[PDB]
């Protein structure tokens, strides 16, 4: 059946940021589109749910020269004191039938967290600590020692913007939104390239989608200098490089884990 | 209020090499500009309190809690303390070779409790900030990585503030804990002139600091090391049970003893 | 006990009319929100690696409040939101615990998935029975753990048990707290329960190199604008805003080393005080780790460093510091 | 009588109400219709819906059944149980008692209804200690000779400050003892 | 479990007994003792058999020729099959205790 077609109209339009970027890798007429997809009230129906016999009845009573307000109406409609008991026991049957669809941890190494993961004679010990006892025979200097009006104020000046210690443009906008729409379309085309790439995938089906994941960059990167250009020659500010890691980057990895598959080989 | 806390780095090998250099920087100095910051944030207004805290190879020991002077009565008290407790804790200590790092973890996990002492006993109509102004004055040892990063995440759980003013060494692991906390960093690097660093940069309580301008945040290089090496890597493993940043593949991680099954 | 350090738990709430009454002091739907919120805040402050998806069951459907995620701020943000939730209907454990059971189907072995249902409503109308969806539970190693509100509710007893999982009961919004609060804490791993090794990234964070010298402007990755500087990845090579979150194109988590830190006490314990009122040779007035005089006839006291400390300490170490300050030295 | 109020609250609101809380069954005199709604109802309870088995106290599926733990959780006595009175046979029974062992015609009648209504009450308690409560919708109850005639575990268990709750009362504490059972030893 | 009842001792399978059982098994004891009819009542449907057994068995041993048999009646079928269940799982501790077969045949009919 054509379940894909009935798919694509409801997303046709319901949501714009899905289709929006399927449509962009074939605007350019970059790679097929089976590609895309292949990777990637209430009381009628509880007496429809309920009683069997409606059930029934709807069927053979289909809507024919008659109207559903009507059927409506047929809804609601000692001996009878027992009738009570009988369809309450058996409405209560019903719906529960309509519900009823048939270690201890041990180490070796502790101290390794002690100092963890943060990288990197005895005279002197002596020498020191003896020098530092006489010290503070004398205290109390705070009249003139603690601070000078030269000391003070070469601390005020590198406290300046211009000194040291203290060291210290939203022009494009309208370019933001097709920067935006790119990243999403890298993201959204990047995540398949990357969906297969961490894993090995030592097995032919597994391995071929990644041969075609790894072509289709080289295609789906083909067409991204030819938009990159048109906003390069604009007027030569707020130069975007980022954007270019990520699929110089992926090649980087393409070609580099490609060439580790020839030396496994 | 606020509640101030300058965890001094009193390190006598440190600031005793000091002495021996002979150079015009001395712990007694710091201890006066401690001091002077200390009167100062008192003065600020009555509500305020403070507290000292010492670091040595041993031990770290709290320096704190008419006017012959003219000075405030309040402040004559605190400097008699102070001045006589630093001189006992400096003169007095033993000597062990095996032990020389500066220690500031334990200064620190004496001081957050503090607060939290503090905190049960301050009334509840009054709402108390405190703060943490780390003096560090010396490396930082290795040793002490993990129990550093226990008090770092306690004092953020509780918002204190660690308002570290590292001198002649910048502490990698310090810098790091002002950083989670949201305190202030600091090298001073005119060890002289310290006092006047802390009277602009830090002595602002944070209810006052983001009405300020103070010098940017220092880039923090947040490294991880495999535990082969403690070489920078970027790409790490780790485990479900040791949380272990590891080096490279292996059958099974030798913290956790695992029988970790290929797949 | 080996513990699961990374957990991907859902917090399942019911959206059923018995929430719109009124036995605490506030709304009983808005309590378990506001406190909820406290749970979602604290769960990720004690385990940055894990991740949390809610859902909310009104009207006999489970909808997917918030999809798993690592920042706490957008769970919250939809916790504020779903206060004014319309509350009427009946919730269907089934379709809750299916819609989790889809989502945490795929989900790699290392990680220890959960779930979290806060019961309210002691019926359960559901579209088929759940016995069947108790016995892929446990093949699908889901440890659910119910905490019911106001009812010993048997179908959902034989669920935590037959699960792996706790059931509880709300004796009183203060016992409330602590009925979550237990949560937060990574649950132990049963004998089922496997473990494996986990691949992460580091995110060095990067700023414009020399003035603006061969800058890399970018946006975000899920209005942001231009940043100068942003955490990138050893592999996406995509600006990535705040940290700890998953490559949104590698899969593979990105996490600062601190937030590793964060989860070691979980590891090392702190080994309980013992507690003796009367001094005992004590002849420290003051307590030591807080330098404070005991005005009360209490003491702990370590294994090994052997110091004093009053309650109010002991109270903190084991609450939020977990590790006894003397005994650092 | 059953009927009757069955019928009253059918035709009301509150027996919809009844049924959106939890579903409910009724019991007939033939056998055969008891039997499976009673196996549906130990059903409803194994799952979450629940059930509210409406009963005949003097009714063969009463003695017969045998509640436990999530079984029958809050027995509801419906008003003291009695035979019609006009009944002949249990006339001549009466009325021999009166007339041989010295017993009074009404304190056997109420001793009749106080040993039959603890019958049928007393199953939620069968052992292992499954909570389980039991409110008696009747004043009567309340009064002293009612009480002495209760057996003495029930009846030295009851208190007089709990004896005559009200309706939205008697909810309110029965919430609060599921909570104090709910949790664990 | 084995209880040291005042009139003598009573082997008990379970790991504890409430207070009333002491009181149940000695008032029963009593009756048994004078050899005379009476009635009693024990709220709790199970372990009130075995209460009821436990005694008896005991009370046999002690005094066979006192009594001969025990004649333990129940309301319906369905429930006398499970009190049968009780009364065997007595009779295996029992026959554990002593470590042999003993001359006890128990049956319904
Ligand atoms: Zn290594
Ligand atoms: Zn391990
Ligand atoms: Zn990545
Ligand atoms: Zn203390
Ligand atoms: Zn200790």
């Amino acid at each position: 059946a054509n379940k894909e077609l009935e798919e694509k109209n409801r997303m046709l339009q319901e949501d714009p940021v899905l289709f929006q970027l399927y449509k962009d890798l074939v605007v350019s007429q970059v790679i097929s589109a089976e590609e895309f997809w292949a990777n990637r009230s209430d009381i009628i129906e509880s007496i429809f749910r309920t009683y069997p016999a409606v059930k029934m009845k709807y069927a053979e009573n289909v809507p024919h020269n008659m109207t559903e307000k009507e059927f409506w109406t047929r809804f609601f409609q000692e001996n009878s004191n027992a009738a009570i008991i009988k369809r309450f026991n058996h409405h209560s049957a019903m719906v529960l039938a309509a519900g009823l669809r048939k270690i201890a941890l041990n180490l070796k190494k502790s101290d390794r967290y002690y100092h963890g993961p943060t990288p990197i004679t005895s005279q002197d010990i002596i020498n020191s600590f003896q020098s530092i006892r006489q010290e503070m025979e004398a205290y109390t200097p705070k009249l003139t020692q603690v601070l000078s009006s030269s000391a003070a104020s070469s601390t005020i000046t590198a406290l300046s913007p211009g000194g040291a210690l203290m060291q210290g443009q939203m022009v494009p906008n309208d370019i933001q939104s097709e920067l935006k729409h790119l990243y999403v379309a890298v993201g959204e085309l990047l995540r398949h390239f990357w969906s297969c790439f961490p894993v090995n995938t030592p097995f032919l089906e597994e391995k071929v989608v990644k041969m075609k994941s790894n072509l289709e960059r080289f295609q789906v990167t083909k067409l991204c200098p030819f938009q990159e250009k048109i906003r390069r020659q604009y007027l030569s500010t707020n130069l975007v490089s980022h954007i270019e890691e990520m699929l110089q980057t992926a090649y980087n990895k393409l070609h580099t884990w490609q060439s580790r598959r020839l030396m496994k080989k | 209020l606020n509640l101030l806390v300058i965890v001094v780095d009193a390190n006598p090998i440190w600031w005793g090499k000091q002495a021996l250099k002979e150079s015009q920087f001395t712990l007694s100095k710091c201890i006066d500009a401690v001091m002077v910051l200390g009167n100062s944030h008192l003065f600020m207004n009555r509500s305020n309190k403070l507290a000292v805290i010492a670091s040595h190879i041993q031990e770290s020991r709290f320096l704190y809690p008419g006017s012959k002077d003219g000075k405030y009565e309040l402040l004559t008290s605190a400097n008699e303390v102070i001045v006589e407790e630093i001189k006992d804790l400096m003169t007095k200590s033993d000597i062990k070779g095996q032990h020389t790092e500066t220690l500031l973890a334990g200064s620190l996990a004496k001081a957050l409790c503090y607060i939290h002492r503090m905190n049960k006993e301050v009334k509840d109509n009054q709402e108390m900030k405190s703060r943490i102004l780390v003096i560090k004055a010396a490396e930082d040892s290795a040793l002490q990585y993990m129990n550093f990063m226990n008090v770092i995440f306690a004092a953020q759980k509780q918002n204190i503030l660690i308002d570290a003013c590292v001198l002649d060494s910048d502490s990698g692991l310090l810098q790091q804990a002002c950083d989670i906390t949201g305190g202030l960093y600091l090298k001073v690097p005119q060890m002289p002139s310290l006092l006047q660093y802390l009277l602009w940069v830090f002595l602002p309580d944070q209810d006052q600091r983001s009405q300020l301008i103070l010098p940017p945040p220092v880039h923090v290089d947040y490294r991880a090391a495999c535990f082969c090496h403690r070489n920078l890597i970027e790409i790490g493993y780790v485990c479900s049970v040791c949380l272990s940043i590891f080096c490279n593949f292996s059958p099974i991680c030798t913290t956790c003893e695992t029988a970790f099954k290929i797949s | 006990v080996r513990l699961g350090m990374m957990r991907h738990l859902y917090v399942v709430v019911d959206g059923s009319r018995t929430m719109e009454d009124q036995d605490l002091k506030p709304n009983r739907l808005t309590c378990t929100l506001k406190l909820l919120e406290y749970f979602v805040e604290e769960y990720f402050d004690q385990n940055p690696i894990s991740q949390i998806g809610i859902i909310v069951t009104k009207s006999k459907r489970a909808e997917k409040l918030t999809e798993l995620s690592g920042n706490p701020r957008k769970h919250i943000t939809s916790l504020k939101k779903a206060v004014d939730m319309t509350c009427h209907g009946e919730p269907s454990l089934y379709n809750s615990l299916s819609i989790a059971m889809q989502t945490l189907k795929h989900m790699p072995g290392h990680t220890s998935r959960e779930v979290l249902i806060i019961f309210s409503s002691l019926t359960t109308c559901d579209p088929s029975n759940i016995y069947d969806l108790i016995k892929t539970l446990k093949a699908a190693k889901i440890r659910v753990s119910v905490i019911g509100l106001s009812a010993e509710v048997r179908v959902c007893t034989v669920l935590a048990r037959e699960t792996g999982g706790t059931y509880h009961v709300i004796l009183d919004e203060s016992h409330y707290k602590e009925l979550l609060t237990h949560h937060v804490s990574p649950p132990p791993a049963s004998s089922s329960s496997e473990c494996s090794l986990i691949r992460m990234g580091f995110p060095q964070h990067t700023i414009a190199s020399l003035s603006d010298q061969d800058a890399k402007p970018s946006f975000s990755m899920a209005e942001p604008g231009l940043t100068l500087g942003g955490y990138f990845c050893p592999q996406c090579r995509a600006k990535y805003c705040e940290l700890p979150v998953e490559c949104k194109i590698c899969g593979l988590t990105l996490v600062s080393a601190p937030h590793l830190a964060r989860s070691y006490h979980h590891l090392f314990p702190l080994d309980a005080f013992q507690e003796i009122p009367l001094e005992e040779y004590n002849g420290e007035r003051f307590c030591y780790g807080c330098q404070g005089e005991l005005k009360d006839q209490h003491v702990y006291v370590c294994a090994v460093c052997q110091n004093v400390f009053c309650v109010d300490c002991d109270v903190f170490v084991h609450d939020s510091l977990h590790c006894c300050p003397g005994c650092i030295h | 009588y059953m009927e009757s109020t069955v019928a009253s609250w059918y035709e009301q609101g509150i027996l919809e109400n009844i049924q959106r809380n939890k579903l409910l069954f009724i019991e007939t005199q033939d056998g055969a219709e008891t039997s499976v709604a009673l196996e549906k109802y130990q059903e409803a309870c194994e799952n979450g819906r629940g059930a509210i088995l409406l009963s005949v106290a003097r009714g063969k599926v009463s003695e017969g059944i045998d509640f436990v733990h999530h079984y029958g959780r809050a027995v509801i006595m419906f008003g003291v149980p009695y035979v019609y009175t006009q009944s002949r046979i249990l006339k001549a029974r009466l009325e021999y008692l009166r007339d041989q062992f010295q017993i009074r015609e009404n304190d056997f009648l109420t001793f009749d209804a106080m040993r039959h209504a603890a019958q049928c009450v007393g199953r939620a308690i069968r052992g292992k200690t499954d909570y389980g409560l039991m409110v008696f919708a009747d004043k009567r109850f309340a009064r002293g000779d009612k009480r002495g005639k209760l057996p003495r575990w029930i009846q030295e268990h009851l208190t007089d400050a709990n004896l005559n709750l009200t309706v939205d009362e008697g909810v309110q504490v029965a919430k609060y003892f599921l909570r104090q059972m709910a949790q664990p030893f | 479990m084995k209880l040291n009842v005042d009139g003598l001792l009573v082997y008990f399978p379970y790991d504890y007994i409430y207070p009333e059982q002491f009181s149940y098994m000695r008032e029963l004891k009593r009756t048994l003792d004078a050899k005379g009819h009476g009635v009693l009542e024990m709220p709790s449907g199970t372990g009130k058999t075995v209460s009821l057994l436990a005694l008896i068995m005991a009370y046999q041993r002690a005094y066979p020729l006192e009594v001969t048999k025990l004649i333990y009646c129940s309301r319906t079928v369905p429930e006398i099959e499970k009190v049968i269940e009780e009364l065997r799982k007595l009779l295996n501790f029992y026959e554990k205790q002593e470590g042999e077969k003993l001359p006890f045949l128990g049956l319904a009919l």
